[PDB]
């Protein structure tokens, strides 16, 4: 059980590092 | 121990591996001299 | 395990060759610089 | 606990990520 | 877990012996006020070391 | 504090190596005049590089 | 023995081959990569 | 002792002697 | 001199100011080897002077007398000093040898020509000149080569070097049949690095080391004359970038991976650096414990086969991963240890349990006790033993000081070879000053990175 | 191997190739056996080497057998250069005593399930009676653990803290199999030999043999596990 | 039109036009990499028990045996292997791979690859934009530091089992058991280490607060600061006369950075350089160089030991060294 | 002979010194190289003297 939490969590923080990589808000050179 | 003959220098003996540090150290004052030029 | 160790060492091979070979192609020439 | 740490993470995790997700939606929205 | 299973270790269980090791030779000169006069054979050690 | 650490070290190495020329010389450090009104690195590569 | 393993270790072995067939599998790719870049060069 | 005296003298002789160069120099003319 | 308005660098980079300068260069260069050469001489006569017969090297803070004993200067059987005289005159010749060379580098850096180009065009280079650089490669390939036939000439007709190996303790030995089979030369520069293989460290016979040395003299001098007499192929003066920054960084690498790799020679290797001289090694040092403690309860009358630790391993004797016989406790991480006092006693099975029971030499048993209580540990203000011991004996090894100085030294100058590499392809390119601001790449680059 | 080409090979070639860890085969000989000059031997340079390991197991729907293991440990199970005496008679009688020597290997299997099963595969003090095709008998199986080994809590038999002391208000009266006492109380173990290839000429006999064991106990804990042991042996005579 | 197969690779190898630049730096850090990380995260969740010290005595380190996050660790390898260099192929089966501590070499090993290519990937990306390449000799001090927690004390100290454990208890126990043997707090290499973390949080905290300190009213109170900054704007943010009048004003007049590309230098060069001597630190002690041993150096007249910080150090030291690996020592010295 | 050799040591000690301290400055001189030609190189000849003199002398000492 604890360690679906700790599981969920660590892919949970995986899945935001990818979503922060490769959906960011792209930089405007206006 | 050194020779007997050279036994009376081993006092300046003593102090010759620091001069390699000491040339360093003269390049720096070198440079204070012509003022970091 | 000797299966394991050809396709590793096949692997590793490949990688290496690829990396050698791309510097060796010309690599000083892969820059924007001027002159 | 087994149960009360549970709902504890599931509630930490889940009441600032509704906050943020509904200043993101309206911001963004707002383009 | 460790109490009731003596294969269990983890690096946490051998901090908390490093821990105890720490406590037990350090109190005696570290806080004089306890007045700690501990016989050596009650500092927990291991072995031939 | 580790990132702290982390934070200095490479925002001096980001900007000492995405100087803008500004100037003949090697010595980089005679480039920047303090009364300047312009960036004397370039945010645009340093952004593209990180 | 109660099993089978390569007993590679030590002995110094070169490049850890054990079996030609690991020095031929190296040079080949070695020497397919090679051969690529060679009849690909002056292309550039 | 004689030691320790003669070591301080070679001490202070190889110290004294390269700043002893650059000052002849920068009193002697220059090109240092 | 030159200042900052005409060479555009600053003080801190002023030795930046004669790259292009042939002749101070040369100055450069020539007073610094009288700088290496001096340090030579006057830590050889430190060490000679400081030198106490009785107590051995290692104990004494040397790490020059040890290798020139291991040439094979002043020693005899086991390791003993008989004199000290080669080791003096060792010293007073590099020292008088550093006068000349500092005079030249003086010379040269002060009144001697900026430019060699001109009125000496033999010595005179300029950097792009890949054919004039491989001279000189040539030339300094051709000098290594006859310095490793030095040594070589040395192991075989001057004496001999010092083996650690020869029956009884180590002596100094003449090496007849060098290992010239180019598979056993070879075979170590294609070893793994890792234990049990250790690369080239691991090499540990004078006749394998010889033969390499002859090996190395040869290819040397066989590829100075090819330096000579050829010119750079296409490939290379397209791989390579061709400028002095660019080969001091070349050489930068290639100096960081050598100072690595003496780290490793000094901490491991007891054939070419032998203990006798350099102190234990610290597998060493862990066997001799193991070995001194079996002896002690063999002598006690302890059974030293049976006897089992609190594990259930074995404490003095267990196996190996591969089934050898080895020293029991953490000293297993040790067992492929191989020096010359526990060699005798191994069969193939690996430590002979009855050799063990009755073969042991008292020399050895000297040796062992010796190296236990000398381990490589100690404190940087030289206080030896572990960090917990107190302040009572006065060492730390050679092998240490070598180790921790030369990972120091390589690990600096990859370091700078990282420096110079990245300087020598940024200034070829045209960018080492930075960003033009007019034709900046990155925006006429496609966005979204 | 024969015993006298291992002999003539060095520990630089013998070093990782795991010879170090296989019995001597007798390769020349005969399998007669009772072509044996019956008497008092010192049996010298014994030597087993397991060729595999079977651990007694309980399945659910009710069947025990011997089920095949993983060896987690490398090659550290041999047994070698163990001394002892033997009487043969000429009726075929044979006694076997091993006295001392390399006559135990910690030894650890993984079980189908990822079960560790740590055991000290020995032979030690080992009384065997029969006859030469087969000669059964007891040894002593020592604990796995020193009296002065400790736990990852510090507990221990001849050291240690005899409770959980993490726990200021839990040791007591329920972890007594865990901290009360650690007991090291040695076992038994049964082993079955038989010649097979014997050599007159220099004394060698060699054959395979049969041993059940305990497993470890973890110090008065989870009961131990039958270990059975097939494997081969050698040794020298007199 | 450049049909040829090597160029189009190279061409889309070294392009700069890849959402992350690969390189042919990049062609040996990504897999080496994704090698690491795979195996890692696999062994981070469902590694069985390694037998650390070699004395058949495992510790668990997985989310599955029983850890959580921080007590989860990739366990080292087995002390009876040492520096022998286990990999897959060199087992009898995973299981005794597994036992052995072989994940942990393979990690620590494409870890160590993946961070010197990631060193030459940031070299390459750096001169393929144009710009100055010294990016990497900055992030050399991390890559020093791994090297000499991972690789170099192992190498000194004879086993990978003496590497640091991947895990966050685990690094602490790789921590207190190296001021046990080495006192790496009376190490002055460490304590240059700690002045540099301190200085680089010090030095980092300073120039962001001089640099918001002295920001140009661009925007208003209802809005965010930083809008009043654009990406790719040409003139400066920020007052760097009055963020340098201030530091003046604030120490000393003197000893400033009015100089911005000499402040940026000096935030660069301060840590990393620090981080490179405590880095050596750690790979000196990993040959038994030790930090200071100051026990029983104040003695009285009549020499009795009068006993100092030092000595108190000395006695939670040898409350740790007489704690760790409890059952690994067979004799008193810990050669070893 | 032993004293011979100590006389001659210390003379070179003495010349040795005045090179170290002297050759730089002549040749960073203004026109210094070129006027004191003479004294620099009865310098170098009498060190180079002392220098196999000691050596000579040694076998004897
Ligand atoms: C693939 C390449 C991987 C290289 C690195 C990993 C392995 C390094 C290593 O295991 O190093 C150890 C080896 C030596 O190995 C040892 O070699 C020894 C050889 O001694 C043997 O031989 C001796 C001869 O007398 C003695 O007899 C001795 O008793 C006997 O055991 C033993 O075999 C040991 O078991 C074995 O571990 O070093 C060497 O091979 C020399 C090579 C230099 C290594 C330097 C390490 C640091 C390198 C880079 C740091 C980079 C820094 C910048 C970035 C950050
Ligand atoms: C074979 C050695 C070698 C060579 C010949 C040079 C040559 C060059 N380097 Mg250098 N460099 C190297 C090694 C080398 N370096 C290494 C090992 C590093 C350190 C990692 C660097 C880092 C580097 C930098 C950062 C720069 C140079 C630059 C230069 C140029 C000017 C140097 C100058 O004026 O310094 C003058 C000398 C000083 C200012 C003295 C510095 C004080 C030092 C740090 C004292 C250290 C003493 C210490 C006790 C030693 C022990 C430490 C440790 C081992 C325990 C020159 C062409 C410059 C350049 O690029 O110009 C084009 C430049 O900025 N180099
Ligand atoms: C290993 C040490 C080393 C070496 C061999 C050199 C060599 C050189 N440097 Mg220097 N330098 C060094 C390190 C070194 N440097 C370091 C550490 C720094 C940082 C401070 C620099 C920074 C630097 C700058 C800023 C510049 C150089 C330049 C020079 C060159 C011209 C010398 C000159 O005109 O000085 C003149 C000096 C004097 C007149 C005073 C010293 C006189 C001598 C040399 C003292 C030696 C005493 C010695 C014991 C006598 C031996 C006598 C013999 C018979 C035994 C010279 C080839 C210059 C250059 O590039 O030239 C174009 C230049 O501008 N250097
Ligand atoms: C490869 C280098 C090397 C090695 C391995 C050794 C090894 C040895 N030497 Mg030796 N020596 C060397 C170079 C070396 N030396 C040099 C270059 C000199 C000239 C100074 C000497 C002169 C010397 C003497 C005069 C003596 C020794 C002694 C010793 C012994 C003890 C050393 C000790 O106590 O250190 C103590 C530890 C240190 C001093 C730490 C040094 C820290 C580094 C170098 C500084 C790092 C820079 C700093 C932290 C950062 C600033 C950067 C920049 C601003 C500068 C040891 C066997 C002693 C002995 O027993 O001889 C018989 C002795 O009395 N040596
Ligand atoms: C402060 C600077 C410093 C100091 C003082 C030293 C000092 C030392 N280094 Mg060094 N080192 C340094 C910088 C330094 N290092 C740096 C910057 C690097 C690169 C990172 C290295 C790389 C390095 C290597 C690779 C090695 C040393 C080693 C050594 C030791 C012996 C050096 C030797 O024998 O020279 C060698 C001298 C020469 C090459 C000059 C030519 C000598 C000729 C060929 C000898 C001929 C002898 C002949 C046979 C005699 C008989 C004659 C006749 C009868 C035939 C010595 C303690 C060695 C050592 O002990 O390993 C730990 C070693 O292998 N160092
Ligand atoms: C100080 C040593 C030294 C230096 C720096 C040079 C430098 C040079 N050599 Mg070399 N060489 C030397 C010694 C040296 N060599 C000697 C001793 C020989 C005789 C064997 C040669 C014979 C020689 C040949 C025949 C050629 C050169 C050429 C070259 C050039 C390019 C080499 C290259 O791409 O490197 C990279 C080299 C390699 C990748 C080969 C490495 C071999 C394997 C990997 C070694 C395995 C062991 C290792 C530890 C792993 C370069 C200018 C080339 C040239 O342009 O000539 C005109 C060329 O064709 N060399
Ligand atoms: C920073 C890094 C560089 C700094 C220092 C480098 C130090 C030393 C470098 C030389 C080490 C020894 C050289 C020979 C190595 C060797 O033969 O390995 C051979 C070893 C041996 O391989 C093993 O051998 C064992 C027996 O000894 C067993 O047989 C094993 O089964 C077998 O796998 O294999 C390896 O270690 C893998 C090396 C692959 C390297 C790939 C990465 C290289 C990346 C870029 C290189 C570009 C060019
Ligand atoms: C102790 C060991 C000394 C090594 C010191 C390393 C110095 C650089 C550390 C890493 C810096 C990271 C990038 C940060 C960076 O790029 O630095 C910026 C700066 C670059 O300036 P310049 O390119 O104008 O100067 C360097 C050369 O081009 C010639 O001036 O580097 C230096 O100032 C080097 C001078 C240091 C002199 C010794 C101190
Ligand atoms: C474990 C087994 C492997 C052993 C490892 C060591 C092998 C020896 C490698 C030494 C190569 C010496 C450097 C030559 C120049 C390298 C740069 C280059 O190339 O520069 C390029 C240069 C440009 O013209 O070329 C040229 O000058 C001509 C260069 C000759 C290239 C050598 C190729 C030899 C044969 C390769 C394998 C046969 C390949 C066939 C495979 C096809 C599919 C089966
Ligand atoms: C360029 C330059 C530089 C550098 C310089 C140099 C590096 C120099 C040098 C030099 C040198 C490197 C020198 C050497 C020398 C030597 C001498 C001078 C000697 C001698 C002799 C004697 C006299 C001895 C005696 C004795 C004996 C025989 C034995 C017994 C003891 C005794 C000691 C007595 C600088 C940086 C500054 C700055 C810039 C410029
Ligand atoms: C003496 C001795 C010996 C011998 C040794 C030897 C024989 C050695 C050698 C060796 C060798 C024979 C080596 C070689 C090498 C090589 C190297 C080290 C390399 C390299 C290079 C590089 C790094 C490259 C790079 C690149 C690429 C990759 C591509 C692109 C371009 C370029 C070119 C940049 C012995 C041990 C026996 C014994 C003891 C002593
Ligand atoms: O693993 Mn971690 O801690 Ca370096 O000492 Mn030996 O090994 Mn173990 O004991 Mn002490
Ligand atoms: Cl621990
Ligand atoms: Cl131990
Ligand atoms: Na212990």
């Amino acid at each position: 059980m604890e360690a679906l939490v700790y599981t969920f969590l660590l892919i949970g923080t995986l899945g935001i590092i990818f979503f922060s990589i490769f959906f960011r808000e792209p930089p405007r050179i206006a | 121990k050194l020779p007997e003959a050279y036994a009376p220098f081993s006092p300046i003996v003593d102090v010759l591996p620091i001069i390699p540090v000491l040339f360093i150290l003269l390049a720096f004052v070198w440079q204070a001299s012509v003022s970091f030029r | 395990m000797l299966t394991l160790k050809i396709f590793v060492y096949t692997v590793v091979t490949f990688f290496v060759g690829l990396f050698i070979f791309g510097f060796l192609s010309n690599d000083p020439s892969r820059n924007p610089g001027k002159g | 606990v087994n149960i009360l740490g549970l709902t504890a993470t599931a509630l930490f995790i889940i009441i600032p990520t509704s906050f943020l997700l509904i200043l993101y939606v309206k911001t963004a929205a707002s383009e | 877990r460790a109490a009731e299973d003596p294969e269990f270790e983890t690096f946490y269980t051998k901090n908390i012996l490093l821990n105890e090791g720490i406590r037990a030779w350090m109190a005696a000169q570290d806080q004089p006020h306890e007045k700690l006069t501990l016989p050596e054979e009650v500092l927990p050690r291991g072995n031939a070391l | 504090v580790l990132g702290a650490a982390l934070l200095c070290a490479i925002h001096g190495a980001t900007v000492e190596n995405t100087l803008f020329e500004d100037g003949d010389g090697a010595n980089t450090f005679r480039a920047f005049n303090p009364t300047q009104a312009e960036e004397t690195y370039s945010m645009v590569t340093a952004n593209r590089f990180w | 023995l109660v099993d089978d393993r390569m007993n590679g270790d030590g002995t110094g072995l070169p490049f850890g081959v054990n079996d030609g067939i690991l020095g031929w599998v190296i040079a080949g790719t070695l020497g397919t990569i090679w051969a690529i870049y060679f009849v690909s060069q002056k292309d550039l | 002792s004689l030691t320790l005296i003669l070591q301080l003298v070679a001490l202070f002789a190889v110290v004294a002697a390269g700043p002893l160069v650059v000052v002849l120099l920068s009193v002697r003319g220059g090109n240092l | 001199g030159r200042d900052q308005e005409t060479t555009g660098f600053a003080w801190w980079a002023g030795n930046a100011r004669l790259i292009n300068l042939s002749g101070k260069l040369l100055g450069a260069h020539v007073a610094h080897a009288g700088l290496i050469v001096f340090w030579a001489g006057a830590m050889n006569l430190f060490e000679v002077s400081h030198f106490v017969p009785e107590k051995p090297m290692y104990e004494q803070g040397l790490i020059l007398l040890p290798h020139i004993a291991t040439l094979g200067y002043g020693v005899g059987p086991g390791g003993e000093v008989l004199d000290t005289f080669p080791y003096f005159v060792s010293g007073v010749l590099h020292l008088i040898s550093s006068a000349v060379l500092g005079f030249g580098g003086v010379y040269h850096s002060l009144i001697g020509p900026e430019t060699l180009e001109e009125s000496y065009p033999f010595f005179g280079y300029v950097w792009k000149d890949k054919n004039k650089m491989t001279n000189i490669l040539g030339y300094h390939l051709i000098i290594l080569g006859c310095g490793a036939w030095l040594l070589v000439l040395k192991a075989l007709y001057f004496g001999g070097v010092y083996d650690t190996w020869a029956p009884g303790g180590g002596d100094v030995r003449i090496i007849s049949n060098p290992t010239t089979n180019a598979a056993i030369i070879f075979g170590y520069i294609v070893k793994s690095p890792f234990g049990g293989d250790g690369w080239i460290v691991s090499v540990d016979n004078l006749e394998d080391i010889i033969g390499g040395h002859i090996w190395i003299g040869t290819l040397c001098i066989l590829g100075g004359i090819w330096h000579i007499y050829t010119t750079p192929w296409p490939w290379a003066r397209r791989a390579f970038v061709w400028s002095g920054e660019a080969y001091l960084s070349y050489s930068l690498a290639a100096v960081s991976l050598m100072g690595f790799t003496a780290c490793c020679f000094a901490w491991f290797n007891n054939t070419a650096y032998p203990s006798e001289f350099y102190g234990p090694t610290g597998p060493e040092a862990s066997q001799a414990q193991a070995f001194t403690f079996l002896v002690r309860d063999q002598r006690l009358g302890a059974n030293v086969a049976s006897a089992q630790g609190p594990t259930g391993l074995g404490k003095y004797l267990m196996r190996s991963p591969t089934g050898e016989i080895i020293f029991g406790g953490e000293t297993m991480r040790f067992w492929d240890f191989r020096g010359p006092w526990v060699e005798p006693l191994r069969g193939p099975s690996g430590l002979d349990l009855v050799k063990l029971k009755n073969d042991i030499q008292p020399w050895q048993e000297r040796r062992a006790a010796e190296y236990m209580t000398h381990a490589p540990l100690g404190s940087l203000n030289s206080v030896g033993g572990v960090a917990t011991e107190i302040n009572a004996v006065n060492f730390v090894s050679p092998r240490s000081w070598l180790a921790t100085s030369h990972f120091c030294l390589g690990f600096f100058f990859f370091v700078g070879h990282l420096w110079h590499a990245g300087r020598a392809r940024a200034a070829a390119a045209g960018f080492e000053k930075g960003i033009d601001r007019v034709d900046e790449p990155v925006l006429s680059m496609r966005p979204l990175d | 191997l024969t015993y006298d080409e291992l002999q003539g090979l060095t520990y630089l070639q013998v070093k990782g190739t795991g010879i170090a860890n296989t019995c001597p085969v007798v390769e020349q000989g005969t399998s007669n056996v009772r072509e044996l000059k019956p008497g008092d031997y010192k049996l010298e340079k014994f030597c087993m080497e397991p060729t595999s390991f079977t651990v007694k197991e309980e399945d659910a729907k009710g069947r025990e057998e011997f089920v095949k293991t993983k060896l987690l440990t490398r090659l550290t199970y041999g047994l070698d250069g163990m001394n002892g005496s033997m009487k043969i008679n000429n009726d075929g009688s044979v006694e076997f005593r091993e006295d001392e020597g390399l006559d135990y290997a910690a030894t650890t299997v993984k079980l189908p399930g990822g079960e560790y099963v740590p055991f000290l595969f020995t032979i030690k003090e080992f009384d065997g009676k029969g006859t030469l095709d087969s000669f059964s008998g007891d040894f002593l199986v020592p604990s796995y653990r020193g009296s002065t080994f400790l736990d990852p809590k510090g507990r221990g038999g001849a050291t240690g803290y005899d409770n959980a002391i993490a726990l200021p208000a839990k040791a007591d009266a329920d972890e007594i199999q865990r901290l009360n006492n650690k007991s090291y109380t040695p076992g038994k173990g049964s082993a079955v030999f038989s010649v097979a290839k014997v050599d007159t000429e220099t004394g060698e006999i060699a054959g395979v043999f049969e041993s059940i064991q305990p497993s470890d106990t973890e110090m008065g804990a989870h009961p131990a596990k039958d270990i059975k042991i097939t494997g081969l042996w050698y040794g020298q005579l007199t | 039109e450049n049909t040829s197969l090597w160029a189009r690779f190279c061409e889309w190898i070294t392009s700069t036009e890849n959402r992350l630049y690969i390189g042919w730096f990049g062609v040996i850090m990504i897999p080496t990499l994704l090698t690491a990380i795979s195996v890692y995260i696999i062994a981070f969740i469902a590694a069985p028990p390694v037998d650390i010290d070699g004395i058949r005595e495992p510790v668990s380190g997985s989310l599955l045996y029983g850890n959580n996050i921080i007590t989860g660790a990739v366990v080292p390898t087995s002390n009876a292997i040492g520096l022998h260099f286990y990999p897959i192929w060199e087992a009898a089966s995973l299981d005794e791979w597994l036992y052995n501590g072989g994940p942990y070499q393979l990690v620590v090993c494409h870890f160590f690859l993946g961070v010197c290519c990631y060193m030459g990937r940031e070299w390459e990306l750096s001169y393929r934009l144009g710009m100055r390449p010294w990016i990497a000799v900055a992030y050399s001090a991390p890559v020093a530091a791994a090297t000499a927690v991972f690789i170099i004390y192992p190498i000194g100290q004879g086993s990978f089992s003496d590497g640091m454990p991947l895990g966050i208890s685990g690094t602490f126990n790789f921590m207190i058991v190296f001021q046990a043997e080495h006192n790496i707090l009376m190490h002055p290499f460490h304590m240059f280490g700690v002045a540099g973390v301190f200085g680089g949080s010090l030095f980092s905290a300073m120039h962001g607060s001089l640099v918001t300190s002295s920001l140009i009213r661009e925007t208003t109170e209802n809005e965010s600061a930083n809008a009043g900054y654009k990406f790719g704007q040409e003139e400066e943010t920020y007052n760097i006369v009055a963020a340098h009048g201030y530091f003046g004003r604030l120490i000393f007049q003197y000893a400033s950075f009015n100089n911005s590309r000499s402040l940026h230098f000096f935030l660069a060069v301060w840590p990393v350089v620090c981080i490179w001597l405590t880095a050596l630190g750690i790979s000196t002690m990993a040959f038994n160089l030790n930090g200071f041993n100051f026990n029983q150096s104040v003695v009285d007249s009549n020499g009795r030991v009068l006993n100092t910080w030092a000595d108190i150090i000395n006695r939670a030291n040898l409350g740790m060294e007489v704690m760790h690996e409890r059952n690994a020592h067979n004799f008193p010295l810990d050669l070893a | 002979m032993t004293s011979i050799l100590q006389i001659a040591l210390l003379g070179l000690v003495l010349v040795s010194f005045a090179l170290v301290v002297g050759v730089p400055v002549v040749f960073a001189s203004p026109n210094g190289w070129t006027e004191n030609k003479g004294v620099v190189f009865s310098g170098l000849s009498v060190w180079f003297l002392l220098v196999f003199a000691v050596g000579v002398f040694n076998s004897f000492a």
